[PDB]
RNA sequence: UCUAAGGGUCGGGUACGAUCAACUUAGAACUGGUACGGACAAGGGGAAUCUGACUGUCUAAUUAAAACAUAGCAUUGCGAUGGUCAGAAAGUGAUGUUGACGCAAU
RNA sequence: GCUUGUGACGGCCCGUGAAAAUCCACAGGAAGGAAUAGUUUUCAUGCCAGGUCGUACUGAUAACCGCAGCAGGUCUCCAAG
RNA sequence: GAUGGGGAAGCUCCGUUUCAAAGGCCUGAUUUUAUGCAGGCCACCAUCGAAAGGGAAUCCGGUUAAGAUUCCGGAACCUGGAUAUGGAUUCUUCACGGUAACGUAACUGAAUGUGGAGACGUCGGCGCGAGCCCUGGGAGGAGUUAUCUUUUCUUCUUAAC
């Protein structure tokens, strides 16, 4: 029973707001209410409490991150760029 | 507003020198299912509290009343 | 091989003694009528001697260095076994299951333990076992 | 079908002003003001309510014996006993490996 | 005439900031001996939500050097930090996300945030969520550093100015349509009284320079001189160009 | 006036019996001055046009609107020795417990 | 069943939803004290004091405000078949 | 909103810990006498601001022409202060038991530091309670009865601690 066809999670908004805006939110609100693997405890407990903060209910680690998702796009290439400049000086 | 269980401990407070007065209440109740009996309570008055002993077997309750100290001025019923 | 033995120092990680150091004296590896688990009789020190210094003379040194021991059955899971050791042959008779059961025999058996420990704290053998663990 | 009032001059339903409805010995329903409930004390580490402590309001602990306010482990009325189990593990094995580090700094002198 | 709405924010009565739920001023640590001659380690106690801001905060707890106690401070949390992380601070620290180093101590092409304009201001540049500056070059004599400000401007600062490694958490925030006037109401109740905005077009000749007329229209150019004077300035102020880009 | 369906507590050497207690639905005969949400309570509906997307707000005491607001769209100034504003002055102040994914002006 | 209290869960947010006095615990080990005898008022019991101003009644189709004994205005609790 | 400061011909304005020499504690040293001299400390450095927020502790019964969680009778509780008795502890000087969660009538603790409480949005159903509602057996009082009705109404209550 899939119920709705296109709108999915945004069915709560009804008919209002226009189709693009409702579809562009459906992009993010599937990210912020999604459940992610935990880089520490090895389970997927990770959920969002607020913009910026991502809380494991298993290992109780809190993890800072992106607003609507765990790891921002431009972040995962900072911790590689930072991983590379660190080895540059120590190698 | 307290209760005593052992008879002996009750005999102490009567001498505890804070106790000026006591009383004896008689209550007619029944036990188990069928048949009644005569229940008595002894209420000694402290400064900060009121202690009571409950005697459900009247074979004991009489030997106790005589045993009260003579200074203690008792109001029966 | 089996590193839980008669001399092996341990740390007590579970209950009222947690953080205090002991020595495994008579281990029962498997089985007993009560205690249906691997346990080890231990002896340890409940009070640690206070800092003694050059400046303390006269009677302070004897009253800083007072040790208060204990004897306890403990479960392995509640012990950290460590590489250190003690020479335990002094009280091997005085800390025993027979010592428990008749609790009078327990305060008779702290004396032979309390005496062996304040000896060693003179002649500084086992310097570490006498220093308060800190956490 | 009886109805009842506040016994105090606060007409309003605020957090302190709660009412419970009581049948007196004299046959009447009457309102009874109730004090705000007590919260259990928390582990300053893991946050889970640490058992063995009596749950009172803050100034009602001044009236209580010390066995209600404590347990007989080290860090008794403070940490949850699994937060004491760790910090013993962590105090022993950090200052264990920390001795092994200081011999290597004696070896790295003679090795070079 | 009347005093217009933007002239009315200066006296700051109902226009002040709504400060109640804010955890504090997020700053970096005072610059001291231990940090400029070496490093000092804290740990981040909890990374938490601050009201009115867009990015989370972290509370790292240092050990006071000269007195026995703990001291805990408020850092804008870089993305990737986690509670239980050691945060190293000082000249001799290492290059890892969250460690605050001087800028002279990091190679060019390094991504840092919450960088300082001058040493010891406890942070200025790139504090909003998702922002960072890149270090594009050094000037080892008459010490400076060449960094790229998040707008794209290129600024040159001191090389003793600290900054914390990584991107600020809370990236992606404005990707999500706000969708209704209510969600913009809950946004500015925690910030200040700016909202909603009446178009100066829709008001009277007293209320604004754009007001009046039997149609709604500005009537004169909407670009105003930088050398304008108090209350004349409404509209696009001292613009070099205007109109949609191509 | 009946029929049916839906629950519980209970003893079984290592299939059945009993009792207690509910407002729910569906079905069938009969019935009457065809009456039965019997009073009360309780949407009129449809084919189009102009116009503002919507919720919301405003001339208290002649105007509730197609007007203001809004999300969305775009432009503009500003990297703090600063942008926008205040003060008679100031060892003065609001944005700012701020830092371009920000503040200010449209 | 209705009213209110509470507990464990769940949803929502570019919104994550007061401060302080006050009280307690823990870490530490300053010191102070057993043997002819020395403590402890966080165990029990016992003893003394607990001041100042408010307290009546309406709270409204006549006790408040609207020139008034005005069909207006005015925050709140309880709630039977 | 004072103070210190800073403007202002001035009425007064700024600001609220600010460009400040901003203060009184814990007991050791005294057994000429009480507190000199002593080490150490702690730097938060006015005050005002809520009868709905935070908060030490009280309940039932009776009483007046008019007052009561205040008066009466009884049953509690908190706080500040003084010391006395019993128990407990002490020769292993500052308690024991349980593997552990932890237990208990008690069961030393200064400067200092840290942790909890105070201390918190909203909605949704679910659980458990309290008062109310309904209701059967029994013990009483009242209303109806021309006929029917093991009948209709009412009292069987239990506070803080």
């Amino acid at each position: 029973a899939k119920r709705t066809k296109k709108v999915g999670i945004t069915g709560k908004y009804g008919v209002r707001y226009g189709s693009s805006l409702r579809r562009q939110v459906k992009k993010l609100e599937i990210q912020q209410h999604a459940r992610y693997d935990c880089s520490f405890c090895g389970k997927k407990t990770v959920k969002r409490g607020a913009a910026g903060i991502w809380t494991c209910s298993c290992c109780k680690k809190t993890v800072a991150g992106g607003a609507y998702t765990v790891s921002t796009a431009a972040a995962a290439t900072v911790r590689s760029t930072i991983r590379r400049l660190r080895e540059m000086v120590e190698a | 507003a307290r209760e005593i269980t052992d008879i002996k401990q009750f005999l102490e407070l009567t001498r505890r020198a804070d106790v000026k007065t006591a009383t004896v209440k008689i209550n007619k109740k029944l036990n188990k299912a069928g048949k009644p009996f005569r229940q008595t309570k002894f209420k000694v008055r402290g400064s900060s509290s009121l202690y009571t002993l409950v005697i459900n077997d009247a074979g004991k309750a009489k030997k106790l009343i005589q045993s009260l100290p003579p200074t203690l001025k008792v109001n029966r019923l | 091989a089996k590193f839980l033995k008669a001399g092996k120092v341990a740390v007590v990680v579970r209950g009222r003694y947690a953080g205090k150091k002991v020595v495994i004296v008579k281990p029962h590896d498997e089985g007993s009528k009560s205690h249906p688990f691997g346990h080890a009789l231990v002896a340890g020190i409940e009070r640690y001697p206070l800092k003694v210094t050059k400046k303390h003379g006269a009677k302070k040194v004897a009253k800083r260095t007072k040790i208060k021991p204990f004897i306890k059955v403990v479960n392995y899971n509640h012990l950290l076994p460590t590489r250190y050791t003690l020479d335990v042959e002094a009280f091997k008779s005085v800390v025993s299951t027979e010592t428990f059961e008749q609790p009078s025999q327990r305060e008779e058996a702290k004396k032979v333990v309390k005496k062996a420990f304040e000896e060693r704290h003179q002649a500084g053998k086992n310097q570490w076992f006498f220093s308060k663990l800190r956490f | 079908a009886q109805r009842v009032t506040f016994r105090r001059r606060n007409p309003y339903n605020t957090r302190s002003n709660k009412i419970k409805v009581v049948k007196t010995p004299g046959g009447i329903l009457r309102a009874q003001h109730v004090k705000k409930l007590a919260t259990r004390p928390k582990c300053g580490d893991c946050g889970s309510a640490l058992q063995g402590i009596s749950t009172l309001r803050p100034r009602q602990y001044a009236t209580v014996s010390k066995t209600h306010k404590t347990v007989s482990r080290a860090y008794g009325g403070s940490r949850c006993a699994n937060c004491v189990k760790e910090r013993i593990i962590r105090a022993f094995l950090i200052e264990e490996q920390k001795i092994v580090k200081k011999v290597v700094k004696e070896q790295t002198e003679a090795a070079k | 005439g009347r005093v217009i709405r933007n002239q009315r924010k200066g006296a700051g009565s109902i226009f002040t900031s709504h400060t109640r739920l804010r955890q504090g001023a997020a700053k970096l640590r005072t610059l001291d001996y231990a940090e400029r001659h070496g490093y000092i380690r804290g740990i981040v106690k909890q990374i938490v939500h601050d009201s009115g801001r867009g990015a989370p905060l972290a509370k790292v707890v240092f050990r006071d050097p000269y007195k026995y106690r703990l001291r805990e401070e408020i850092f804008i949390a870089n993305e990737g930090v986690h509670t239980g992380q050691f945060i190293y601070a000082g000249k001799k620290a290492s290059l890892n996300v969250g460690n605050v180093l001087p800028l002279g101590s990091v190679p060019e092409g390094t991504i840092v945030s919450n960088v300082e304009e001058k040493p010891g201001d406890r942070g200025a540049l790139a504090r909003a969520s998702g922002n960072y500056v890149i270090i594009i070059g050094h000037n080892p004599d008459e010490n400076k550093t060449r960094v790229r400000l998040p707008s794209g401007a290129k600024k040159v600062i001191s090389s003793d100015a600290r900054g914390v490694i990584g991107v600020i958490a809370g990236g992606g925030r404005v990707d999500k349509p706000l969708l209704k006037a209510g969600r913009a109401f809950h946004k500015y109740r925690l910030k200040r009284n700016s909202w909603p905005k009446t178009r100066g077009v829709a008001m009277n000749p007293v209320d604004h320079p754009h007001g009046g007329g039997n149609h709604q229209h500005i009537g004169k150019a909407s670009t105003i001189s930088r050398g304008a004077v108090s209350g004349q300035k409404a509209g696009l102020i001292a613009a070099r160009r205007t109109g949609l880009l191509r």
